[PDB]
């Protein structure tokens, strides 16, 4: 019912798996799910970004 | 009377490795033929020349 400026305290492993997923992620665009914990209203954290199978269909 | 025991343990292993033959066929074919239908059903798949 109220809006505040949020923040994402990242685990670096998030961007590490994103860079592996993009480097090895051959330029066909791909999809996955992000895994953290909603700490509060003005911040969020991502502790994990897990991997997907080779969904080369769309 | 134990050659039949080794051969029947090998027949249980034959059923196991035949479930694995059907696994390497069908379970891998899930991935393979699913995404190969899906790559065949991408487009009228861009005809071309060798």
């Amino acid at each position: 019912a109220v809006d505040t400026a949020e923040q994402v305290y990242i685990s670096s492993l998030a961007l590490l798996k994103m860079l592996k997923h993009g480097r090895a992620g051959v330029p066909m665009e791909v999809m996955g799910l992000m895994l953290g914990e909603f700490v509060d209203d003005y911040t969020v954290r991502v502790i994990d970004v897990f991997a997907m199978p080779q969904s080369g269909t769309g | 009377r134990t050659r039949l025991l080794d051969s029947e343990i090998k027949i249980m292993k034959s059923e196991v490795l035949r479930v694995t033959h059907e696994l390497q066929a069908m379970k891998d074919k899930i991935k393979e033929n699913s995404e190969k239908i899906k790559v065949n059903k991408t487009l009228p798949y861009l005809v071309s020349n060798v």
